[PDB]
């Protein structure tokens, strides 16, 4: 995945 | 509020070097992995680069075009992301945004730099105020999935880029309720519900590849009435 980090 | 400024771009002949720097304020920018992007007229939105965090040895990942020329770096300490540019070719002529969070929510306001798999979108939609429209986001390698992370990017006048929605469903901060994203059918899409004379605009949409972007062709969406 990509940056997920909301 | 959240501000990413940019500097470095200028006119540069082929075979010059050029770095760009971008320094962020308003988030914890060292949590957050940033990217470069690049808009010319000729090959549209194009993602360059992406820098991970400390905890990730600040893993890099670049576009094909520019690997082996271009190096992204990051110094927390300053919450500045920059572009060290090497090698420059015709082809690298454009408007360099760094971007990041969620994963395009926020844009810088580009510099530009003169050197002197297919992601499709209806090139064009027609609504009217209080209309529902839904753009969408195909990609040619098959079905768009949550493996996909679809983000939808505005674009008004004067080049000014905002992140409406990322991995797939997620309403960037701070974004109005009538931006929805989801997976219809096998494509991304983002929904209006309700449109606004004001979302007159270009839309792009991002599709992520494993350990890359890839942004549409935008759709201008006008808003008639």
């Amino acid at each position: 995945a990509p940056d997920t980090r909301p | 509020q959240v501000q990413l400024q940019e500097s470095g771009g200028g006119l540069v002949q082929p075979g010059g070097s050029m770095k760009l720097s971008c320094v962020a304020s308003g988030f914890t920018f060292s949590n957050y992995w940033m990217n470069w992007v690049r808009q010319s007229p000729e090959k549209g939105l194009e993602w360059v680069a992406e820098i991970r965090l400390k905890s990730n040895n600040y893993a890099t990942h670049y576009a094909e075009s520019v690997k082996g020329r271009f190096t992204i770096s990051r110094d927390d300490s300053k919450s500045s992301v920059y572009l060290q540019m090497n090698n420059l070719r015709a082809e690298d002529t454009g408007i360099y945004y760094c971007t990041g969070v969620g994963q395009f929510a926020y844009w810088g306001q580009g510099t530009t730099v003169t050197v002197s798999i297919v992601v499709t979108q209806e090139s064009a939609l027609t609504t009217s105020p209080g209309e529902t429209v839904t753009l969408t986001c195909r990609s040619s390698t098959g079905a768009v999935t949550t493996s996909n992370y679809a983000n939808w990017v505005q674009e008004k006048p004067d080049h000014l880029f905002t992140g409406l929605i990322g991995g797939t469903n997620n309403r960037a901060p701070g974004v109005p309720a009538r931006f929805s994203g989801s997976l219809i059918g096998d494509k991304a899409a983002l929904t209006i519900t309700g449109a606004q004379t004001e979302d007159e605009a270009i839309y792009f949409c991002a599709l992520w590849y494993s350990n890359h972007w890839v942004f549409g062709g935008g759709t201008k969406l006008t808003v008639l009435g």
